[PDB]
């Protein structure tokens, strides 16, 4: 599927950032972001806070947040991008997001592709989704599959800076 | 029949080709004054 | 593809206040830092911070960028919540104007091989003396595309040739080497209230009645000086010398008595009086 000129941001998951909350042990973040029938659940609650970081700046275009339709899937996700800190459920619900969400059922569905305004993600280092609900109520809630689709945002990586010109010991 | 040449006229057709014949019929431009226009250009600014 | 000359290098206002301070700390000597922002879009070159670089005898060169303090301070500034990307690098010319010079050109290519949009800024701190911000945004012009192509930069709108280069930058090598880019000051309110607040003027100086001794002194010698140009006016008008009159009023200008040194003091005298007489009586109707 996916939109022209665009790539998912898979390869630029960065494993050291993503963290998720409330994730149920037997079923965590790493199976929800395969596409296979592994699906992330929560332990103690409905509620989720699943937060993923990207290596360098990347542009959000549009989210596959898919889930089960036996009613357990994300039915209100709330989405915040370049958090600097860890994010905490009652914070979290006071916080307004970036782009409030509420996941119709034909979203969850495997084809179905939730558009995000992309105005406001041109910048993103690291979104964090809150699963506010699921679609059944049930007591806990699972996401079959999650990525993000968008651009690669170009970013200088000073660390890789070095002379290209010139000889060393010059001034000015 | 007549409301065909009506609609057709008001569409904008008949007034548009009644138009590009006039246009093109008396187009006589001075194309020695963009010639010089031309030789007088080094800067793409005064190009476009 | 050509670079717009309608991009703008956005100068934040917090940006502008750092960097004149870290040019004013150096002076005698050179200072650079690297600058903090985002590259929006192809026209445009967004600088939110900039952090100076330690002073090192090195100078403003590519190893003043010691790596190991440019990555502690940009890991530590993404922890406060500014995610922000190297845009460019900024450096104090003491004395001379904003230019850039064979160094500062192999800097500023060595930043380039990084992003090819990353702007240079210089400031001069001594020649930013009073109202005048002396601050130029430069970039590299590809000596290849001086023959390949022709100019560097596509001219498909009128916001860049709005402004004026310097014979200094010229000499130095602008249009040659280096191109100049629009520094367009991105200010907003709440920064702009607050920065109106270095003079504010507490409402008590609104009300202070100056003070009479003073006052009078001023009065009297106001008076005593207009006193003597309504001398000088009186010989100036009774003459009315009619020897082409016109050209009389031309050969006498020399800011003097007829007006400029008139009613210019009774402005001044009339407009302390009466801002003196409303704050008296300000004060004897509130106080009392």
């Amino acid at each position: 599927d996916i939109p022209k000129g665009y790539m998912d941001l898979m390869p630029f998951i960065n494993k050291a950032g993503c963290e998720c909350l409330n994730e149920s042990d037997e079923h965590g973040f790493d199976n929800c972001l395969r596409k296979d029938t592994t699906f992330l659940e929560s332990d103690c609650d409905e509620q989720l806070l699943i937060t993923v970081a990207f290596n360098q700046p990347v542009k959000l275009y549009s989210m596959k947040f898919q889930g089960p339709d036996n009613g357990q899937g994300p039915k209100y996700v709330k989405i915040f991008i370049n958090l600097p800190r860890s994010m905490d459920f009652e914070e979290a619900e006071r916080s307004e997001p970036t782009q409030a969400l509420e996941l119709t059922e034909d979203d969850i569905k495997e084809d179905g592709i939730v558009p995000l305004r992309y105005v406001k993600f041109q910048n993103v280092n690291s979104v964090t989704i809150f699963v506010q609900s699921n679609q059944g109520e049930e007591e806990t809630t699972r996401i079959s599959y999650f990525t993000f689709i968008g651009t690669p945002v170009q970013a200088t990586n000073m660390n890789d800076f070095k002379r290209v010109v010139g000889k060393k010991g010059e001034s000015h | 029949d007549q409301t065909l040449k009506m609609i057709k006229i008001l569409s904008g057709e008949m007034a548009i080709e009644l138009h590009l014949q006039f246009l093109i019929r008396n187009n006589n431009t001075d194309l020695m004054i963009l010639k010089n226009t031309k030789d007088a250009v080094r800067n793409s600014v005064c190009h476009t | 593809p050509a670079v717009d000359t309608a991009e703008q290098v956005y100068i934040s206002s917090l940006a502008l206040l750092k960097m004149l301070k870290h040019g004013r700390a150096g002076v005698p000597m050179e200072v650079m830092g690297l600058m903090l922002g985002e590259f929006v879009d192809d026209y445009t070159v967004r600088v939110i911070d900039v952090f100076a670089m330690p002073q090192s005898g090195t100078g403003v060169s590519v190893e003043a960028v010691d790596p190991v303090f440019q990555a502690k301070m940009l890991d530590m500034l993404k922890q406060t919540g500014r995610p922000e990307m190297v845009v460019g690098w900024y450096h104090s010319h003491p004395g001379f104007g904003c230019w850039l010079s064979g160094v500062d050109i192999n800097t500023q290519q060595s930043f380039e091989a990084l992003s090819e949009r990353a702007v240079a800024v210089v400031v001069d701190p001594i020649q930013s003396v009073k109202g005048k911000v002396v601050i130029d945004a430069f970039r590299l012009i590809n000596a290849n595309m001086m023959v390949l192509g022709h100019e560097p930069r596509q001219t498909t709108s009128n916001l860049g040739h709005l402004n004026k280069p310097s014979i200094q930058a010229l000499i130095h090598g602008l249009n040659r080497h280096y191109y100049s880019i629009t520094i367009n000051y991105r200010k907003n309110e709440l920064e702009q209230k607050m920065l109106l607040n270095l003079h504010k003027k507490s409402w008590m100086e609104g009300l202070t009645l100056q003070d009479y001794s003073e006052h009078c002194k001023h009065n009297e010698s106001v008076v005593k000086e207009m006193l003597e140009l309504a001398k000088n006016y009186n010989k100036a008008v009774e003459e009315e010398d009619k020897m082409t009159p016109e050209q009389l009023a031309i050969k006498n200008v020399g800011k003097q008595d007829p007006k400029r040194h008139l009613e210019e003091h009774v402005d001044v005298l009339m407009t302390s009086n009466i801002v003196q007489c409303l704050a008296a009586m300000l004060d004897t109707v509130v106080f009392k």
